[PDB]
C-alpha cells in the first residue's frame, strides 16, 4: 500500500497504471505455485514407490 | 526472492540409519577436567560466589598492577587530558572576562598574553608541568584566576604522585612475575633400596637460587569414608622421604621427589591396572620458597595423572662431574627409561618381605 | 541452488561494476570491504554447514522416538516409564530446538554483518557520487544509477 | 585439525566436474553465455535509462 | 584567517563579552562543549584501566529506555552537526562553534555507553556516578543554550532551535533514567543497596545461546555470535559446544505456557471441544506477545525502507539543478540560521540521512526476522510435547 | 548474653586496662597520616599544601610592606621582589615559588637579604613538603594493594564421623583468585581449666592437632577444603558430651589460617571463632565440587549447609573405650 | 629568541629540566612546535621516573 501510493506520487497515474500488471500477475503464480506442488506431490508419491 | 526456500515443501523422507563417519572426531574427544594444570594454572569454577562489592581502590590497584607498555598508555592520556582539561576551562575564563576580545589596553586580562585556545593550551602544559615560560602569566583581581592555579597545581601534585608511586611499585613487584621452575612432565613409580617410591624432578632455571624451598605433595582423590562421608576432592598430604623427614629442598641441580610408598602412604595400593587416565589418582606436588634477590615468596604448583605416571621407570643421571665443575644435561632432564623391575602392587609386595 | 546462486552472484558483481563506473573512487573503497566480506563470508561457512549437518543429525531421533511411542505404547505404559520418556522427548526435543535456533542465529548474524556493508556502500557510493556530480559534472542519471 | 581441514573442503573440481561431463559440452556453455547475456543486458537497460534520464 | 571558535566577523568582535556575557551566543555554545569535555578526560584513564561471567551479567534498571535514548540522542546529534556545517557555509569564517559543540557531544555520548557498558557488566554501580554528574551537568547548559534562543525569539522556524528543543528533552529523559538506576540499587548515600542478582538461566554453565542476555545493540547486532563463529572455524561443533537453551526457551517451559494458555481459553468457554477455534485462540493467546512484537519491528522496518526511494529522490533532483547555488539565507544574531525546508534539501545531508536510515531499518527487519522464528521454534518444541 | 575471645569475623573483641605510661612520640603522628583514607589524606594534604602557600604569601607581602614597596609612587628604591603591588600579587608569588613554577613576572631581587633568607626558606619547606607527600604516597598506595580480608570460614562447624572416629571439623574457603601460599593452619582450645595444684587459668589455650597426612599445619587452598581434628586421647575436646552446646557453655574453638598471599607477597591472618553453639553435633558438609567438561565447579551457596547425620550421642572417653569391648 | 644550535639547546635544557626561563618560549601558529613540546614534556617526566625508580 505504501509503495503503490508513493508510486503515484512520484510518477503519477502512469505507475499505478504499469504497476497493476505486476500486481494481477501475482495471482497468476499463485496459481502456477499451487501446480507446481501438485506436480512435486505427483513425482514423490512415483519416487516412493520406487 | 533470491533463496532456493521460494516455497518449502516440508515433504516427508524416508533416510535409512548412517550415523558414523570416516572421521573418529566425533568421539575423540575425551579429556577430563583437572583442578590443576601441567602449567600450574589451577583452574576451578567458582560458581555461585556471593556477590561481594566492588571498590575503586580494585580499579587504583589494577592500574599499579598493568603492564609496562599500558602503564605508558594510561598516564600518558592522564597527563595529556588533564593539560586538556585545564587548557579548557583556561580559555573559559580568559573569554568570560574578554581577555579573548580584540585588543583594547583599558582592561588587564586574568592571564596576561592569552590570545586564543593554542595559547591556553600552552598556558595550561607550563602551568601543571611547572615550565612557567612567563609569557602567559597570572594576574590579580580576578579570583577565580587563582582559584584555579590553586587547583590545577593540587591536581597536577596528586597526578605526579600517583605516576611515581605507580613507577615505583612496579620495578618492585613486576619483577617478580617470572616463573623459572620446570618439574617433568611424567613422574615414574621406581624401585630404589628394594622399596617402591614415586619420583619426579624439578629444577631452577635461575641462577638464584630459592631460599629454603619447602615441597608439598597431596593425593587427591573422590575418598568416600566408609562411615559414609564422601568428599569430591580430598587431599591427603604424603611424606616426602628426606634426610631428616622435613620438606626442606636445596634447589642447585635438579634432583628426584622420591617419595617411598609405604603402609602410611595412600598409594599403598597403586598398581598399573589402577594407571589409566579415567582413573580418579592424581598427585599435586608443590614447592614453594622465596627467592632471594627479591625476597618475594613463590610458588609453582604441578599436577601429575595416572596416566602421565609412567610405572617402573628409571629418571636418567643428569649431573656429569667434569675436571672443573659439574655438567648438567638439561636436554635429557625429565626423559625416563625402562628398567626390569617388580610390576606387582606395593600392598601386594608386603608378601615378598614375609616370604624372605 | 544453481540456478539461484549464478543470478545472485551475477547481480552482486552487476552492482559493484556499476557503482565503480559510476565513481571510480569506490574501486579503492571496495579494496577494505571485499576484504572484511570475505573474511564474513570464510567464517559463516564453517559455522553454517556443520550446523546444518548438525540440526539434520538432531531431527533424527527425535522423529524416530515419536514412532516408537506408537508402536510400544502398551509396553511403554505398562513398564511404569512414561515419566523418563517423557524427559527422554524434552532432551530430544532440546536438542533439536537449539540446533535450529543457533541455525538461525548464525543466518542473522551474517545478513546483519552484511546489511552493514551494503549500507556503508551507499554511504561510499553516495558521497563520491555527489561531490562527482557537483564539481566534475557527472550526469544526474548516473548518479541515480549508482544509488539505486 | 587435520580432520577438520580435510572435512572443511568444499570438493569444487570434483562437484563441478561431475554436473559439467553430465551435462556435456552444448548445454553447458549455453548456459553460462545465456545467464551472463541476460545480465548484462540488465546493466544494459539501467545504463541506457540513465542516458535517457540524463 | 586562523582557525577561529567563533569566526572572524568584523575583525573578530564576536567575543564580545559586554551586555552579560550569558548573552554571548559563541559562550553559551562553548559552555556546552565543556560537560563532554570533563566526561573525556575524567572517564578515558578509567576505560584504558580495567581495559565465571555470570557474575558479571546483571543489567541495571531501565537497560533498553538507555540504548534507545543514546540512539535517538545519537541520531539528533548526527543532524546538529551536519546542520552546524550548512551553517557556516555562507561566511568565509570558519564558524567553529556550530558544529564541533556538537560534534564532540556526538563522541562523548558514545564514550558514555561504552562507560556505562563497563559499568552494566562489572557490576560496579558506585562508578555510575561520573555520567550522573555529567547528565545534569549535560542537561543545565544545554537548557541555558535553549532559554537563550528562547530570548532571542528562535522560534521553531529556525532548525537549530526544533534541534536544541528536542536535544534538551533527550538530555532529560536519560537523566530520569540514572536517577531511577540510584533509586532501585541505592547505591550512592544510601543505607541498604538492593540486592540484584544475575538470573538463575545463565547461572548454570550449560547455557550458550546467551540471546536473552546481552545489551539491546548486540541483541539487534549478535555481536555474541562472534566469539561462536570464530571458535566453529576451529573446532567443528558439537553438542558440548552449544550447551542447553536457556529456560526462557526450554521445551518444558514453553509447554508449561502453552498448557496455562488451554486452560485459560478453556474456563470461561465451557462449550468448547478444544477445535480449530479453542487452539488457534490458545496459540494466540500464549505467544501473541512476542508476535506483535516482531510485527512492530516488521512494521517500522517496512516504512523505513521505503525512505531509501524518497532519498534517491531528493538527491538526483537537487543534483539535477545545474544552478548549485546553497544560501541558508538569513542570519538571526550574527551566524547563519538554515531552515528545515532546505537541511532536508541538501544533498550531503540526504546522503547521511539514507545511511542512517537504512541502518536502523536492516536492524529492524533482521530483528523481527529472529522474534518470529524464536517464537515459531517455540511454538514447535510446545506443539510437539502436547502432541506427545 | 556470653562474652566471647575473638569475634566471627576476627575482630578479636577483647579489652586493655591498666597499662602503663605509653611514649606517645611524636614519630607516632605521622604513622596517623600514612593510614589516613583516600578522601581525607587528599583533604589533609590540600590543606597542607594551602596553608604553605598562604603563609608564605603573608610572610612575602609582609616583607613588601616593611620594605615599603607596595605604597603607591614609584621610586628609584628597588623593591625586594619586583611587581608586588597586592596581596594577591604576594599570593602568587608565593605560588610560583613553592610549586617551582616561576613565571618570572614576580620575580627575587638583590635588593634586601631577608628576601634571599625567606627563599630559601619556602624552597626548602616546599622541597621537604613534597617528600613528605611523596613518602605518605608510596606507604598508601601498598594499603591499596593489601586487599586484606577476604576468607570464608562456616558460620557453623561440625562433629562428625570421619573414617569411623569422631573429629571436630571446619570448613576454609579462599574467595580471592590469587593463591595463598604457605598456608598454615592453627586450630586452638580457649578453655576455663584448674589444675590439680589450684591454678585456675582463665582463658588457657590448647594447640589442637590438624590431623594432617605429614602431621604439619601446611595446607593448600585452591578449592574449599574441609580441615578436622580427630578427637582422641590426646586432645582436650576427649571429654566432650551433648550437654557442652548451651550458649553459655565454656567452650571456644578458634581457628587461624596464615599465609602469604603470592601476588602480595605479605602475610596475611584470618581468624575465625565457633562457639558451642556454633558446634553442631550430628551434621556433615554437604560435598561441594561438583565434576564439568569443561572445568571443577565450586557451588560456594551450600558453603555452609550441611546434612543430618546420626552420630554416637556418648562421650568420647566411653566411645573409644567401648571399641576395644566391641 | 632562537639563534643557534646553542640557543635550541639551552630551550631544550630549560623545558625537559623544566626550568622555564622565559627568554625562549613557544608561541601559536605553530602546531608542530606545540605537539613536540608534549612529547618532549611526556619523555622527559618518564625518564625522571625511570630514575626515581631505579634510584629507589
Ligand atoms: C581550593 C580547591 C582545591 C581543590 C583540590 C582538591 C580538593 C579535594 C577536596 C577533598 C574531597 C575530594 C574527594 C575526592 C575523592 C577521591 C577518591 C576517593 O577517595 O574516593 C573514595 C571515597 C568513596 O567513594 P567510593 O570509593 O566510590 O565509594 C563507593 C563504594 N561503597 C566504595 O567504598 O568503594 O570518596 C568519595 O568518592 C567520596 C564519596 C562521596 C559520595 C557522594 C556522591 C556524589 C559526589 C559528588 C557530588 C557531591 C554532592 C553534591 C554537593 C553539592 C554542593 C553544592
Ligand atoms: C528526532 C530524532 C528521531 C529519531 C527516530 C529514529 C531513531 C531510532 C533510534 C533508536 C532505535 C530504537 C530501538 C528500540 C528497541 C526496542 C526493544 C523492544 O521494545 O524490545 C525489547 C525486547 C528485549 O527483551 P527480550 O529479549 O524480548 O526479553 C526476554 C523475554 N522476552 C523475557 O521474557 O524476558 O526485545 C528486543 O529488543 C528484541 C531484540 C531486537 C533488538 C532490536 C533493537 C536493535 C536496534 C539497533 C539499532 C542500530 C543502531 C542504528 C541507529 C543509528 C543512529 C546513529
Ligand atoms: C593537541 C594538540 C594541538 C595543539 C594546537 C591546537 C591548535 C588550535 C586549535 C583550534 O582550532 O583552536 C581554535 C578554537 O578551538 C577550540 O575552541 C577547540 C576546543 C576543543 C576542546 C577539546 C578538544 C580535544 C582557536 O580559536 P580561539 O582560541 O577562540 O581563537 C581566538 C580568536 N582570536 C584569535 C581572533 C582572538
Ligand atoms: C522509542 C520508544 C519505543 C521503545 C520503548 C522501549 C521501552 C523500554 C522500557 C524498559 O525497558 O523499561 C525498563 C524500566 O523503564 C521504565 O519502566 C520506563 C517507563 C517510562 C517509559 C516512557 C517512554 C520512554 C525496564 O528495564 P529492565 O527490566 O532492566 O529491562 C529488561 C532487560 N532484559 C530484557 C534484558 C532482561
Ligand atoms: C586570593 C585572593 C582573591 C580574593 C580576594 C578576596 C579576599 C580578601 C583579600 C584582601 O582583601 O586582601 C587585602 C588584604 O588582605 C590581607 O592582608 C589578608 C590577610 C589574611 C589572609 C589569609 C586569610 C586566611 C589586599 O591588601 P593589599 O593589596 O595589600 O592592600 C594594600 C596594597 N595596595 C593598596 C597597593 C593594593
Ligand atoms: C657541553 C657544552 C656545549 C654546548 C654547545 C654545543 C653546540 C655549540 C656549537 C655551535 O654553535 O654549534 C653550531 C653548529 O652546530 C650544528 O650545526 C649542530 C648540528 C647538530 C649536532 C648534533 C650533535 C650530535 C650552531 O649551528 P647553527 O644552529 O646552524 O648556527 C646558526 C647560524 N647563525 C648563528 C649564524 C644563525
Ligand atoms: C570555570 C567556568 C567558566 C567561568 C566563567 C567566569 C565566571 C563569570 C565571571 C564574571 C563575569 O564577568 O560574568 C558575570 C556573569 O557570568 C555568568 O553568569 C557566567 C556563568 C557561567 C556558569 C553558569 C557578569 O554578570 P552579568 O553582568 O552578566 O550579570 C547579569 C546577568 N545575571
Ligand atoms: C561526525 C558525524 C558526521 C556526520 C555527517 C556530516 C554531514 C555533513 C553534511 C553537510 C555537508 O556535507 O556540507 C558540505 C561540507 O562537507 C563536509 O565538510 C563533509 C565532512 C565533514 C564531516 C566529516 C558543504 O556542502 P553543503 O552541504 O553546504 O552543500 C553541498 C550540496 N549542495
Ligand atoms: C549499528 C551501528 C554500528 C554498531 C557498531 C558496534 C557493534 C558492537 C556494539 C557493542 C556491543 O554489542 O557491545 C558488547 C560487544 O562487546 C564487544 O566485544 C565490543 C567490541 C567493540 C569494538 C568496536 C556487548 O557485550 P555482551 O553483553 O555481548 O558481552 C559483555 C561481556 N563480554
Ligand atoms: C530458515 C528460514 O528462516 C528465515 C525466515 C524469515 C522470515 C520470512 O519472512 N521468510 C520467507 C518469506 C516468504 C513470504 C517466502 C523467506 C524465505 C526464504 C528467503 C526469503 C524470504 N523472505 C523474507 C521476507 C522478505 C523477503 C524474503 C527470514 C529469513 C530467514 C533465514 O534465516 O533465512
Ligand atoms: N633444557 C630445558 N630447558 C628448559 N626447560 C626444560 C628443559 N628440559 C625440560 N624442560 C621443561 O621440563 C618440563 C618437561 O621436562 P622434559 O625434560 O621431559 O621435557 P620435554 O619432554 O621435552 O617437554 P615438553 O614436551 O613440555 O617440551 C617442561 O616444562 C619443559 O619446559
Ligand atoms: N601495663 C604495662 N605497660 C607497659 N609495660 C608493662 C606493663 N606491665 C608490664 N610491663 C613491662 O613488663 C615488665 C614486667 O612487668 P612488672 O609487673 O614486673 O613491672 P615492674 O615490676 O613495675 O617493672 P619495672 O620496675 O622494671 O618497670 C615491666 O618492667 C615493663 O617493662
Ligand atoms: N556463597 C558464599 N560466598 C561467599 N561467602 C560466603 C558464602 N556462603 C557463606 N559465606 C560466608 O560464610 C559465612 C557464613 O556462612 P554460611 O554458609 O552460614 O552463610 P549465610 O547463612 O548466608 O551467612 P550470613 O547470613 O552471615 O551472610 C560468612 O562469613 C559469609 O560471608
Ligand atoms: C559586525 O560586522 C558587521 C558587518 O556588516 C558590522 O556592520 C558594519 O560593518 C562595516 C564593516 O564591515 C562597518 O564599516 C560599519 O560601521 C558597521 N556598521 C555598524 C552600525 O557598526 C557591525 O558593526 C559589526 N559589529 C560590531 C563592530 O560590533
Ligand atoms: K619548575
Amino acid at each position: 500500500i505504501v509503495g503503490v501510493i508513493l508510486l503515484y506520487y512520484i510518477l503519477g497515474v502512469s505507475a499505478l497504471i504499469g504497476a497493476a500488471v505486476i500486481i494481477l500477475l501475482a495471482p497468476v503464480q499463485y496459481f502456477v505455485a499451487t501446480k507446481l506442488s501438485q506436480a512435486q506431490r505427483t513425482t514423490l508419491e512415483h519416487s516412493n514407490e520406487r | 526472492m533470491l533463496s532456493r526456500k521460494g516455497i518449502i515443501p516440508e515433504e516427508y523422507v524416508l533416510t535409512r540409519l548412517a550415523e558414523d563417519p570416516t572421521e573418529p572426531r566425533y568421539r575423540t574427544r575425551e579429556r577430563r577436567a583437572r583442578f590443576v594444570s601441567k602449567k600450574g594454572n589451577c583452574n576451578v569454577a567458582h560458581k555461585n560466589i556471593r556477590e561481594q562489592g566492588r571498590f575503586l581502590q580494585d580499579v587504583f590497584t589494577t592500574l599499579v598492577d598493568l603492564k609496562w607498555p599500558h602503564t605508558l598508555l594510561i598516564f600518558t592520556m592522564s597527563f595529556l587530558c588533564s593539560w586538556l582539561l585545564f587548557a579548557m576551562v583556561w580559555w573559559l575564563i580568559a573569554f568570560a572576562h574578554g581577555d579573548l576580545a580584540p585588543g583594547e589596553g583599558t582592561n588587564v586580562p586574568c592571564v596576561t598574553s592569552i590570545h586564543s585556545f593554542s595559547s591556553a593550551f600552552l598556558f595550561s602544559i607550563e602551568v601543571q608541568v611547572t615550565i612557567g615560560f612567563g609569557g602567559r602569566m597570572v594576574t590579580e583581581e580576578c579570583p577565580l584566576a587563582i582559584l584555579i592555579l590553586i587547583v590545577q597545581n593540587i591536581v597536577g601534585l596528586m597526578i605526579n604522585a600517583i605516576m611515581l608511586g605507580c613507577i615505583f611499585m612496579k620495578t618492585a613487584q613486576a619483577h617478580r612475575r617470572a616463573e623459572t621452575l620446570i618439574f617433568s612432565k611424567h613422574a615414574v613409580i621406581t624401585l630404589r633400596h628394594g622399596r617402591l617410591c614415586f619420583m619426579l624432578r624439578v629444577g631452577d632455571l635461575r641462577k638464584s637460587m630459592i631460599i629454603s624451598a619447602t615441597i608439598h605433595m597431596q593425593v587427591v582423590r573422590k575418598t568416600t569414608s566408609p562411615e559414609g562421608e564422601v568428599v569430591p576432592l580430598h587431599q591427603v598430604d604424603i611424606p616426602m622421604e628426606n634426610g631428616v623427614g622435613g620438606n626442606s629442598i636445596f634447589l642447585v641441580a635438579p634432583l628426584i621427589i622420591y617419595h617411598v610408598i609405604d603402609s602410611n602412604s595412600p598409594l599403598y595400593d597403586l598398581a598399573p591396572s589402577d594407571l589409566h587416565h579415567h582413573q580418579d589418582l592424581e598427585i599435586i606436588v608443590i614447592l614453594e620458597g622465596v627467592v632471594e634477590t627479591t625476597g618475594i615468596t613463590t610458588q609453582a604448583r604441578t599436577s601429575y595423572l595416572a596416566d602421565e605416571i609412567l610405572w617402573g621407570q628409571r629418571f636418567v643421571p643428569i649431573v656429569a662431574e667434569e675436571d672443573g665443575r659439574y655438567s648438567v644435561d638439561y636436554s635429557k632432564f625429565g626423559n625416563t627409561v625402562k628398567v626390569p623391575t617388580p610390576l606387582c602392587t606395593a600392598r601386594q609386595l608386603d608378601e615378598d618381605r614375609s616370604l624372605l | 541452488t544453481l540456478e539461484c546462486l549464478s543470478r545472485s552472484t551475477l547481480l552482486c558483481v552487476s552492482a559493484l561494476t556499476v557503482i565503480s563506473y559510476v565513481t571510480p573512487v569506490f574501486l579503492v573503497a571496495l579494496l577494505p570491504l571485499a576484504v572484511v566480506c570475505y573474511f564474513i563470508q570464510k567464517y559463516f561457512r564453517v559455522a553454517s554447514r556443520d550446523l546444518q549437518q548438525l540440526d539434520d543429525t538432531t531431527q533424527l531421533p527425535l522423529v524416530s522416538h515419536f514412532a516408537e511411542t506408537v508402536e510400544g505404547l502398551t509396553t511403554i505404559r505398562a513398564f511404569r516409564y512414561e515419566a523418563r520418556f517423557q524427559q527422554k522427548l524434552l532432551e530430544y526435543t532440546d536438542s533439536n530446538n537449539i540446533a535450529s535456533l543457533f541455525l538461525t542465529a548464525a543466518n542473522r548474524w551474517l545478513e546483519v554483518c552484511m546489511e552493514y556493508i551494503g549500507a556503508c556502500v551507499v554511504l561510499i557510493a553516495a558521497a563520491t557520487s555527489i561531490s562527482n556530480s557537483l564539481h566534475r559534472e557527472l550526469s544526474a542519471g548516473l548518479v541515480g544509477l549508482g544509488l539505486t | 585439525l587435520s580432520s577438520v581441514l580435510h572435512q572443511r573442503a568444499k570438493i569444487p573440481w570434483r562437484a563441478c566436474t561431475k554436473y559439467l561431463s553430465s551435462a556435456g559440452i552444448l548445454l553447458l556453455s549455453l548456459l553460462v553465455f545465456s545467464q551472463l547475456l541476460k545480465h548484462m543486458v540488465l546493466v544494459a537497460i539501467d545504463y541506457w535509462l540513465a542516458k535517457w534520464t540524463d | 584567517m586562523p582557525l577561529a571558535f567563533c569566526g572572524t566577523e568584523n575583525h573578530s568582535a564576536a567575543y564580545r563579552v559586554d551586555q552579560g556575557v550569558l548573552n554571548n551566543g559563541c559562550f553559551v555554545d562553548a559552555l556546552n562543549v565543556v560537560p563532554h569535555v570533563f566526561l573525556l578526560f575524567i572517564t578515558f584513564p578509567i576505560l584504558f584501566i580495567g581495559w565465571i561471567h555470570h557474575s558479571t551479567w546483571l543489567h541495571f534498571p531501565g537497560h533498553n529506555l538507555r540504548w534507545i535514548l543514546t540512539f535517538i540522542l545519537l541520531f539528533v546529534l548526527v543532524c546538529e552537526i551536519a546542520e552546524g556545517i550548512l551553517s557556516d557555509g555562507v561566511t568565509e569564517s570558519r564558524h567553529l562553534h556550530l558544529y564541533m559543540p556538537a560534534g564532540m557531544a556526538f563522541m562523548a555520548a558514545i564514550t558514555s555507553v561504552v562507560y556505562y557498558h563497563n559499568i552494566e557488566t562489572s557490576n560496579f554501580p558506585k562508578l555510575l556516578i561520573a555520567l550522573l554528574i555529567y547528565w545534569t551537568l549535560a542537561f543545565i547548559t544545554k537548557t541555558i543554550k535553549f532559554v537563550k534562543f528562547y530570548d532571542h525569539a528562535i522560534g521553531f522556524s529556525q532548525l537549530r532551535f526544533c534541534l536544541t528543543g528536542l536535544l534538551v528533552i533527550l538530555y532529560g529523559m536519560l537523566l530520569l533514567v540514572e536517577v531511577n538506576v540510584i533509586r532501585v540499587r541505592r547505591y550512592i548515600f544510601f543505607k541498604t543497596p538492593r540486592e540484584v542478582k544475575p538470573p538463575e538461566d545463565l547461572q548454570d554453565l550449560g547455557v550458550r545461546f546467551l540471546q536473552p542476555f546481552v545489551n539491546l545493540l548486540s541483541k539487534g547486532t549478535y555481536w555474541w555470535m562472534n566469539a561462536f563463529i570464530k571458535t566453529a572455524h576451529k573446532k567443528p561443533i558439537d553438542l558440548r559446544a552449544i550447551a542447553k537453551l536457556p529456560i526462557a526457551m526450554r521445551a518444558l517451559t514453553n509447554y508449561q505456557r502453552l498448557c496455562v494458555a488451554f486452560d485459560a481459553q478453556a474456563r470461561k468457554d465451557t462449550q468448547s471441544p478444544q477445535g480449530a477455534r479453542a487452539i488457534w485462540r490458545a496459540l494466540c493467546h500464549a505467544f501473541g506477545r512476542r508476535l506483535i512484537l516482531s510485527s512492530t519491528f516488521r512494521i517500522l522496518a517496512d516504512l523505513l525502507g521505503f525512505a531509501g526511494p524518497l532519498c534517491i529522490f531528493g538527491i538526483v533532483d537537487h543534483l539535477g539543478k545545474e544552478n548549485h547555488v546553497f544560501q541558508p539565507k538569513t542570519q538571526f544574531l550574527g551566524v547563519y540560521f538554515v531552515s528545515s525546508q532546505e537541511f532536508l534539501g541538501n544533498a550531503y545531508v540526504l546522503a547521511v540521512l539514507l545511511f542512517l536510515a537504512l541502518l536502523l531499518q536492516r536492524t529492524f527487519l533482521q530483528a523481527s526476522y529472529y522474534v518470529a522464528i524464536e517464537t515459531g521454534i517455540n511454538l514447535r518444541g510446545a506443539i510437539q510435547t502436547k502432541i506427545y
